[PDB]
């Protein structure tokens, strides 16, 4: 894989069908920020949700907002914040955080940022709901 | 739903809620395409085929099984189902 072309690993990896090496396969066709080897590697495992994973990926118009989403795809949310605050537009990293649940952090990140009195009480509640449940 | 997607994480859950939650004033949220989607979220692909089948969705069955990249199964599935459209 680390020395040899895409289609060669392909038709070599198709002898043996293996799950592991399939997933392998896709996750270094995604690192080197390639779709087409992607979706045939998600395709020969059977996987919807790849699938549909890729399919909102692809209507992407930057370069950046790519790799963040499919670096908090994998496991990684700090690398995904890192690269939002890289990019600026830090409305992303607090809807992202928002949206994964995780209410202490995007409390931490509201205090003294902006001062938005709505965001920062709806997001207290939140937090308060969550600390009673 | 949204607390109980969220106290585990999942991320293709959430965005079907979304989209969900985002139809449910505006189109009619026929239930009969998201319990389908829901059970394609798994690996049990034919019980959803079944159950999109059981109402009328025959066509959007066909085009969310295309993206799988299985035309034949496909083909087998809109052999029986019509494009009611002109």
């Amino acid at each position: 894989l680390y020395k040899k072309s895409m289609q060669e690993m392909f038709i070599v990896i198709k002898q043996h069908d293996n799950d592991c090496l399939w997933r392998v396969y896709a996750k270094k066709a995604l690192e080197d920020n390639d779709f087409d080897s992607a979706e045939n590697a998600f395709v020969q495992c059977k996987d919807y949700a790849s699938l549909k994973f890729l399919q909102r990926v692809r209507e992407l118009d930057d370069r950046e907002r790519q790799r963040a989403e499919i670096q908090c795809y994998f496991n990684k949310v700090e690398e995904a914040e890192e690269i939002y605050n890289k990019i600026e537009r830090r409305d992303l990293s607090i809807q992202m955080r928002m949206k994964l649940g995780d209410w202490a952090q995007v409390v931490d990140q509201i205090r003294e940022g902006t001062g938005q009195d709505v965001e920062l009480q709806k997001a207290r509640l939140e937090l308060g709901n969550y600390y009673a449940e | 739903a949204r607390k109980c997607y969220t106290r585990i994480k999942k991320l293709d859950f959430i965005y079907l809620l979304e989209k969900a939650e985002k139809d449910f004033k505006k189109n009619t949220f026929v239930e009969g395409f998201y319990q389908g989607e829901i059970y394609a979220l798994q690996t049990k692909f034919y019980e959803a085929e079944n159950a999109l089948t059981k109402s009328n969705l025959a066509s959007q069955a066909k085009e969310m099984w295309i993206i799988l990249k299985e035309f034949d199964k496909a083909m087998r599935i809109t052999d029986t189902g019509a494009s009611p459209i002109n």
